[PDB]
Order: C-alpha cells, then sequence, then structure tokens
C-alpha cells in the first residue's frame, strides 16, 4: 500500500512557535492528502484537504503544504488550544492510510516531581496480593525513569508505570509506578524503596518504608 | 447534525458483534460513511466504507471475510456486523462521515464506541485506599489516593469527594491477568472519599481514605 | 467517411508549477 | 495551485500541459482552455505541431456486432498552429502559460481555446455490459500532433489526447418554488377533483432528498386508488436528426387512497441515486473522463435547437382514479401534475477530482 510516515513524531515547543510537521508518502499521492488533529480521549477532526485547502472552521494559523511526495502541516504561532496529536492521510488510493502521529506539547520550564510512595492497605492483603505505589506528580518534562528496590534489588519485571498527557494550567505530567507483589512475597522483605530519576533533580530520589 | 455509534462491549474471542452508527442531520446518499479504529494509543486504521449513491463496499484486507459494512438508509443508520472478533481488533472504532461529491477527506467522526475481545469475565474492581503519609507529605502538601485494580471490562469513573482542583486520574493499564488497574489521586494540605463506579458490573464503591 | 475508435497512449500525470 | 496537467505522445516527441480538465460554463462566459505544448530534444520529425480542440457525439452502432467500436461525430472544432509560431496570430498570454514557459523555455508553445458558450456540457450516457469501448455521450477533447499540413495522415503516437469536460454548476439563487395544479371535472357533475403538489424548493444537490407535499381534494365520486411519485430525467437529444426521452429515475408507489368527498396532504421524500438505476443503458450522466463512476447527469441550464444532451428533471404526482361509472372503463379518469426542478452540484473551490479519488 502507500506509507505515509510522518516525521517529527513528537516535538515541543510553547504558545506562539512555528512549528512545521512532515509526512512523506511511499509513492506520487498527487495532492490527496488530509490533516487531522485529536485531543486525547476524543474523537479526530479535520484540518486541511486535497494537502493545501484549510477545512471550514479551522484556524487561519494552520496550513497545508506539497512539495511532490512530500507534505508539511506548519502552524504560525500555537495557541493553547491546539496542542494534540497529528495525523496525516493519504486518499488517492484504497485502502487510505494515515501516519503514526506528532505529538505537540507546551514546553514549559522544567518542574520537578513531588515524588511519594504508598504501602499497601489492609482491605488488599487480605486479599493475598500486594500493590505497592509510587507517584510522581507535576514534573516537566515527561521523561523519566523509575526503579524499584526490594531489598536494594532490581526490579525484575513486576512493576508497572502510567502516566497523563500534561495539559493543565501548569502543563506538567504525571506518572505512577505500580510494583505488584503477591501477600506471600511481599511479608518475606522489609525494604520497599522507590528511586526517582528525572531532570529536574539532580541527586536520585528515593522514597521508602517498611511498615 | 451528530454522528453517535452504538453496540459494543465485552466479547469473547472468535465470537460477533454488530456495531450501528445513527448519522443526523446530514443526507446519507450525498456522504459516504466509513468505520476507522484505535487501537488502545497506537494510531489510526481505516477498515471498511460504503457509497449507497452507487452500491459499493470496500475493505482493508485485514477485515475481509468477516467484516460487513451495510446501510439501512431508511433510518440513516449504517452498521458493521463483526463476526471472527481477535484480541488484535480490540480498539476503539469510530464511524466517520465523508462527502460524496467529492471526498475531502473524513470531515465528521463519531464519539467511538469500545469493544474489548478477550476470554475475561466481566469482573469489576476492588477499589483500595493510597493512605496519606510522612512519605507522601511535602511542604504543606500530602497527596491522597485510591487504587482500582482487576475490572475486566475497560471503562471505569471516579469522581473525588462526589463532584468536587488537584486531581490526577490516570490511564489505566493491563497485567498479566488481563485484567485492568488504575489509580486517581489528589493533592490536599495537612488539615475525603473517592467516587468510583464500573458501569459494565453495575457497581459503584466509594471508599474513604485516612 | 467518419472516424472509428476501437477498445478501452500514454498515462496522465502532473508536474510542478511554482507560483 | 502549484500542479498541472501533463501527457506525452507515446514516443515523448510532444508533451501537452493543462492547469484543468474541468472548464465551467456559466452560460454567458466559458473558461477558455489554455495551455502549453512542449516540443521534444529533435525528437520531432515532422515540419509543423498543432492543436486542436473538438467538440463531439461519441456512439456505436446498433446494427454491427463489435464490442468496443465506437464513432466520433465532430460537433465544434477549432485548430491553432501552435508551433512553428504563425506571425499575423499575436496573442498574449495567460497568467498560466506565462508561467509554463519560464518552466519550459522558447519550446513551450501556447495555445488558447475560448468556447462557443451554445456548446453542450459534457455528457456520458449509461453503459450497459456489452458496451465495452469508449464512454458514449458528448465529450471535449485537446488534440496535438505534429504534421506537415492539415491534410496529413497523423501517426498516433505522434500524438496526445486528452479529454477535457465542459461542466455547469448550480446557480447561486434559487428559482421560485416549484408548485403545480390541475383540476378535472367529469362529465355529469361539476364538482372537481384537484390535485396541488409542490416541491420545498426549486435546486437540489445530487444525493438530496426531494419532499413532494401533495393535496388532494377530491370533491367526485371516484375514488383515487393510488397516488404515484416520479423523479423524471428528461433528455433532448439533437445530432440533425433529434431524439427524446423521458426515464424516471426515483419512483414511489403510494397505496394511499383517497375517498368520495376526501381530502388528503401528504408529503412523499424522493431520493434520485444512480445504484438502482445501473440496468438504464443510456442514461444520461454527467460526463467522464475515462471510465469512472459519475452522478446522474446534471441540469443543463441555457440562456435565455442546440446539439448534445440536454437534461433536465421533473416531478410527476399521479392520481390513479376508479373508473365504471357512465363509460365503463373505456376512459381514463386519473390526473397528474409535473413539477420541474432543478438538480446540480454546488460551486465547488477547488477543481472536482479527475478520477474516483478514493482509487
Amino acid at each position: 500500500d502507500i506509507q505515509m510516515t510522518q516525521s517529527p513524531s513528537s516535538l515541543s515547543a510553547s504558545v506562539g512557535d512555528r512549528v512545521t510537521i512532515t509526512c512523506r508518502a511511499s509513492q506520487s499521492v498527487s495532492s490527496a492528502v488530509a490533516w487531522y488533529q485529536q485531543k486525547p480521549g476524543k474523537a479526530p477532526k479535520l484540518l486541511i484537504y486535497s494537502a493545501s485547502s484549510l477545512y471550514s472552521g479551522v484556524p487561519s494559523r494552520f496550513s497545508g503544504s506539497r512539495s511532490g511526495t512530500d507534505f508539511t502541516l506548519t502552524i504560525s504561532s500555537l495557541q493553547p488550544e491546539d496542542f494534540a496529536t497529528y495525523y496525516c492521510q493519504q486518499y488517492k488510493y484504497v485502502p487510505v492510510t494515515f501516519g503514526q502521529g506528532t505529538k505537540v506539547e507546551i514546553k514549559r520550564t522544567v518542574a520537578a516531581p513531588s515524588v511519594f510512595i504508598f504501602p499497601p492497605s489492609d482491605s488488599q492483603l487480605k486479599s493475598g496480593t500486594a500493590s505497592v505505589v509510587c507517584l510522581l506528580n507535576n514534573f516537566y518534562p515527561r521523561e523519566a525513569k523509575v526503579q524499584w528496590k526490594v531489598d536494594n534489588a532490581l526490579q525484575s519485571g513486576n512493576s508497572q508505570e502510567s502516566v497523563t498527557e500534561q495539559d493543565s494550567k501548569d502543563s506538567t505530567y504525571s506518572l505512577s509506578s505500580t510494583l505488584t507483589l503477591s501477600k506471600a512475597d511481599y511479608e518475606k522483605h522489609k525494604v520497599y524503596a522507590c528511586e526517582v530519576t528525572h531532570q529536574g533533580l539532580s541527586s536520585p530520589v528515593t522514597k521508602s518504608f517498611n511498615r | 447534525v451528530q454522528l453517535v455509534e452504538s453496540g459494543g462491549g465485552l466479547v469473547q474471542p472468535g465470537g460477533s458483534l454488530r456495531l450501528s452508527c445513527a448519522a443526523s442531520g446530514f443526507n446519507v446518499y450525498s456522504s459516504s460513511i466509513h468505520w476507522v479504529r484505535q487501537a488502545p494509543g497506537k494510531g489510526l486504521e481505516w477498515v471498511a466504507s460504503i457509497s449507497s449513491y452507487y452500491g459499493y463496499t470496500y475493505y482493508a484486507d485485514s477485515v475481509k471475510g468477516r467484516f460487513t459494512i451495510s446501510a439501512d438508509t431508511s433510518k440513516n443508520t449504517a452498521y458493521l456486523q463483526m463476526n471472527s472478533l481477535r484480541a488484535e481488533d480490540t480498539a476503539v472504532y469510530y464511524c466517520a462521515r465523508s462527502r460524496q461529491f467529492w471526498y475531502s477527506g473524513l470531515d465528521y467522526w463519531g464519539q467511538g464506541t469500545l469493544v474489548t475481545v478477550s476470554s475475561a469475565s466481566t469482573k469489576g474492581p476492588s477499589v483500595f485506599p493510597l493512605a496519606p503519609s510522612s512519605k507522601s507529605t511535602s511542604g504543606g502538601t500530602a497527596a491522597l489516593g485510591c487504587l482500582v485494580k482487576d475490572y475486566f471490562p475497560e471503562p471505569v469513573t471516579v469522581s473525588w469527594n462526589s463532584g468536587a482542583s488537584g486531581v490526577h486520574t490516570f490511564p489505566a493499564v493491563l497485567q498479566s491477568s488481563g485484567l485492568y488497574s488504575l489509580s486517581s489521586v489528589v493533592t490536599v494540605p495537612s488539615s475525603y472519599i473517592c467516587n468510583v463506579n464500573h458501569k459494565p458490573s453495575n457497581t459503584k464503591v466509594d471508599k474513604k481514605v485516612e | 467517411r467518419t472516424p472509428p475508435s476501437l477498445g478501452p497512449s500514454c498515462t496522465t500525470a502532473s508536474s510542478s508549477l511554482r507560483k | 495551485g502549484t500542479r498541472v496537467f501533463k501527457k506525452a505522445s507515446p514516443n515523448g516527441k510532444l508533451t501537452v500541459y493543462l492547469g484543468k480538465r474541468d472548464f465551467v460554463d456559466h452560460i454567458d462566459l466559458v473558461e477558455p482552455v489554455d495551455g502549453v505544448v512542449l516540443v521534444d530534444p529533435e525528437y520531432l520529425k515532422e515540419r509543423r505541431v498543432y492543436v486542436t480542440l473538438t467538440c463531439a457525439f461519441r456512439y456505436g452502432r446498433e446494427d454491427l456486432d463489435v464490442l468496443g467500436l465506437t464513432f466520433r461525430k465532430d460537433l465544434f472544432v477549432a485548430n491553432v498552429q501552435s508551433f512553428p509560431p504563425a506571425p499575423e496570430d499575436k496573442k498574449p498570454l495567460t497568467r498560466l502559460q506565462e508561467r509554463l514557459i519560464k518552466k519550459l523555455g522558447e519550446h513551450a508553445y501556447p495555445f488558447t481555446f475560448e468556447i462557443p458558450p451554445n456548446l453542450p456540457c459534457s455528457v456520458t450516457l449509461q453503459p450497459g455490459p456489452e458496451d465495452t469501448g469508449k464512454a458514449c455521450g458528448v465529450d471535449y477533447e485537446v488534440k496535438a500532433f505534429c504534421a506537415e499540413n492539415l491534410e496529413e495522415k497523423i501517426h498516433k503516437r505522434n500524438s496526445v489526447r486528452l479529454v477535457i469536460r465542459k461542466v455547469q454548476y448550480a446557480p447561486e439563487r434559487p428559482g421560485p418554488q416549484p408548485t403545480a395544479e390541475t383540476t378535472r371535472q367529469f362529465l355529469m357533475s361539476d364538482k372537481p377533483l384537484h390535485l396541488e403538489a409542490s416541491l420545498d424548493k426549486e435546486i437540489y444537490y445530487h444525493g438530496e432528498p426531494i419532499s413532494v407535499n401533495v393535496h388532494v381534494t377530491n370533491n367526485t365520486n371516484k375514488t383515487v386508488k393510488k397516488i404515484k411519485i416520479s423523479v423524471r430525467q428528461y433528455a433532448d437529444i439533437c445530432l440533425f436528426n433529434t431524439a427524446q426521452y423521458k426515464c424516471p429515475v426515483a419512483m414511489e408507489e403510494a397505496d394511499d387512497t383517497v375517498a368520495p368527498s376526501s381530502t388528503f396532504c401528504k408529503v412523499y421524500t424522493l431520493t434520485p441515486f444512480l445504484a438502482n438505476n445501473r440496468e438504464k443503458r443510456g442514461l444520461a450522466l454527467d460526463g467522464k473522463l475515462k471510465h469512472e463512476d459519475t452522478n446522474l447527469a446534471s441540469s443543463t441550464l441555457l440562456r435565455e435547437e442546440i446539439l448534445g444532451i440536454i437534461v433536465s428533471y421533473k416531478v410527476k404526482v399521479k392520481l390513479v382514479v376508479s373508473r365504471g361509472g357512465l363509460l365503463g372503463d373505456l376512459a381514463s379518469s386519473d390526473v397528474a401534475v409535473e413539477l420541474p426542478f432543478t438538480l446540480m452540484h454546488p460551486k465547488p473551490k477547488e477543481e472536482p477530482p479527475h478520477r474516483e479519488v478514493p482509487e
């Protein structure tokens, strides 16, 4: 078929920057290209068609371009509204095919994570398994490493992260990391610590507990 | 002037489902109608289209043989009937609209309908507390929370203090057990309950922390 | 006579024009 | 507006550039047909290159049995001797031609065709399985070839041929609402059967439903046994000998009866579309370029006969009325009314797609 590879695939900038997304097509698709914005948990919306025509009700700042098999979407100055993911679509050949997306975020000044740790509850221990939850709150950028050391030991595939989208009045992400053990395993050891690394905190922080 | 999809829930592997998309306020013979699926965080995949003006239907080779797009133009609705379903076809399926004369992108999308496909009994969570502590307090701010773990159908919702600025509810994760886990927390000072609910289980549990 | 033609020459294509 | 159409002669020697394939007829003015023709690096062997725009009627012959065979009869032919340029023929370039020459050089020879405005739009007549060759109806074609004189037998590989369409679009202002009414008086009384009908509006777009308001005042002793609503395409075809047909393209047969001394008011809604009209060979469609689907043909618009294929539409509303009475079943009692309307595309912003754009 036609592969439509969006180049940048993720990119940071601030309200008023001039961003450009690109999308290269496997072969000549003429100008049969559309561009789409999708906000999280919400259905994709149509921005540009025929590669260069602005859809009705779309801000002037969005612009489509074409150079043979290469297509660009530029935004001349980001607004608070239009922080989302963007796909290109060729529609010159069944099967029409999209791209992988390009996430655009706020690119604020760095902010450290409010890092915590939560032991498991009495309610959950009576159930036969133990989850212990480390929380990273209100930080930028999104990148962050978390390591669970139970008795200063590497988490051997027993943890799981999860993270929101950044957008808020303060432009920051948050992230939880959940280590899940069976009560049998949990009660053996005593030292449950969570080490966090982030480019807003020099010396890697470690919260712990014993219960 | 809207699209609204219907059907769509949990069905065992190899089974079947039929989605309907009720097209409100535009002329079905001057528009083409498509389904587009988006797995959990993985982009957009066209699956099928139909032209009622011309009586033609088109498919992706992935769903050929087991998906069928139909239209009942009397009711302004279209259908995607889905048999022989895998886990892979789990996604948020979207009903999107196209201008028939002539195709200028998908200019209107439906709110989506979720269709999970797993062997997993439709089980509800067991909420648990995250008590505020010295190991969770920072500069006048102490974080409380709730853990929602081991629910089988995707959609859950969490309110804090019954409609009550500082709450983060996290995207859920799937674990080796095929159940869903997630958490929600709240920033609050050193001086509350969590309204959790899974519609697919018919269970609302508002636990409290301390 | 008047011209006859048979059955269903190059493909039509496009090229760039600068503004 | 940065892309232009191109096509080359099979042997490369000649290439034709155009800014579009569809040239809009706005009734009093038609978009001119302007492009350039490029003569190659002495691939050229001939001593002159002309370009010709032909409006032609294309048809197959019923009396024969040669699948794919068609004949093109010219209705309007224009020429330009653009290579070499002919003096006493100075013309100013369009902006499109000026750009194309900068892009290509002095060997890109221009041509401009103004189209006579009293010519038929591009229309294609619906083929059937048997019809395997080219699309019958009315088509435009720009032809570029290189030959000694205009008498020379033109080799096919020394030439290039491009289909172009002449198209109209819906008017800005809709006409007056379509209303109609007829009264039938019967033999021994003067209390009439009255049929009033109306459309919701005068201009409709392809695929758009058509709402028919029907008001029957039946003052008679007869009974209306059925009510038939049909959308009809009318085609007036002129090629020295004229022809004409009216073909129902959508139809509802309501078993809605009107009693004696009864009124009856009901809205009916019909939507003309091609899918349930594929059996109708010869039905008029908007012009095809090669073989892609087009819609039921749009209404021909005309200034206040003419060659080609003139299309127009009417709703018909017919009351089927019981018989008996004085004359048994010998005389019809039926009552009908016809409601003209315009069926077209809205004016676009960009030139409509050449082919099936999701192909």
